[PDB]
């Protein structure tokens, strides 16, 4: 009982972009960064390329192509969108290029510079953004802040597809076997009996605010993973984080609930986080907060992927 | 580092 899915995979040739940097390597593959040319068209757009590392298994070319398809059938702003797959010798992912980057990196670093106006303003983007995949009835199961990425300071974008699984009309629920797994972003439900649901990802939204609170901590540092199940089931969170009023921390808390009933909505998140938003100071306090500010390459037939629709 | 095998 669900509908169609209309989305439109494009595929792109080899000659068609220009890549121009190196991100990120890996075994798996590197990333790159560029400019995407479709020629008659009279425009270059900067995005991110992962080319694969010719040396696959058929199952890992299979990984990221789920992923491709999970990507290319969703369209928020707050949402990373997929540009289109280019079928060489080796599968590579074309997607918009976040400049920024990783928006756990990036609080890292300018942790001196980040104000409760932007710190609320991701909260609610990424509960819109999250929000929008709930609409789309799929379940991201690894919400990180590892996995935000950030376009511009003001605006930010939900990525990393790769454990992201769909539910049909008539589920509410859905269970995985193993692989490696975040267990310190997870729910109760999720690491005890492999459940996943969108509450489960209301839990991996506090921890990510939490993230972004404590401006890059690690949850549950120097603790193995292997005791988390049990010292959550103690009843036990994490710590409330200094710059942190009651009122922020109590939606926390309320997103680690062992009923995921009682767990926030995305909805009712993007309501309270905007209520708190247009006073920052109130429910934020930080040092110098007053006075805080935060910020190429023939850049003249340059647009960004938002503005180029099909 | 944050992705593990639990049993």
């Amino acid at each position: 009982g669900e509908a169609p899915n209309q989305a439109l995979l494009r595929i792109l040739k080899e000659t068609e972009f220009k890549k121009i940097k190196v991100l990120g390597s890996g075994a798996f593959g590197t990333v790159y960064k560029g400019l995407w040319i479709p020629e008659g068209e009279k425009v270059k757009i900067p995005v991110a390329i992962k080319e694969l590392r010719e040396a696959t298994s058929p199952k890992a070319n299979k990984e990221i192509l789920d992923e491709a398809y999970v990507m290319a059938s969703v369209d928020n702003p707050h949402v990373c969108r997929l540009l289109g797959i280019c079928l060489t010798s080796t599968v590579q992912l074309i997607t918009q290029l976040m400049p920024f980057g990783c928006l756990l990196d990036y609080v890292r670093e300018h942790k001196d510079n980040i104000g409760s106006q932007y710190l609320l303003n991701w909260c609610v983007q990424i509960a819109k953004g999250m929000n929008y995949l709930e609409d789309r009835r799929l379940v991201h199961r690894d919400l990180a802040a590892r996995n935000v990425l950030v376009k511009t300071p003001q605006h930010v974008k939900i990525t990393d597809f790769g454990r992201a699984k769909l539910l049909g009309a008539e589920e509410k629920e859905y269970h995985a076997e193993g692989g490696k797994v975040p267990i310190k972003w997870m729910a109760l439900e999720s690491i005890l009996h492999r459940i996943y649901t969108h509450q489960s990802d209301v839990w991996s939204y506090g921890v990510t605010v939490w993230e972004l609170m404590t401006f890059g901590s690690k949850p549950y540092d120097g603790i193995p993973a292997s005791e988390i199940s049990s010292i959550l089931e103690k009843g036990e969170r994490l710590p409330q984080p200094p710059i942190c009023t009651i009122d922020v921390y109590m939606i926390m808390v309320k997103c680690w609930m062992i009923d995921a009933d009682s767990r926030p909505k995305f909805r009712e998140l993007i309501i309270e986080f905007s209520k708190m938003a247009r006073d920052p100071q109130r429910y934020l306090v930080i040092q110098g907060d007053e006075r805080m500010h935060l910020p190429d390459e023939d850049m003249d037939d340059v647009v960004d992927a938002d503005e180029y629709l099909i | 580092t944050h992705y593990y095998l639990l049993p």
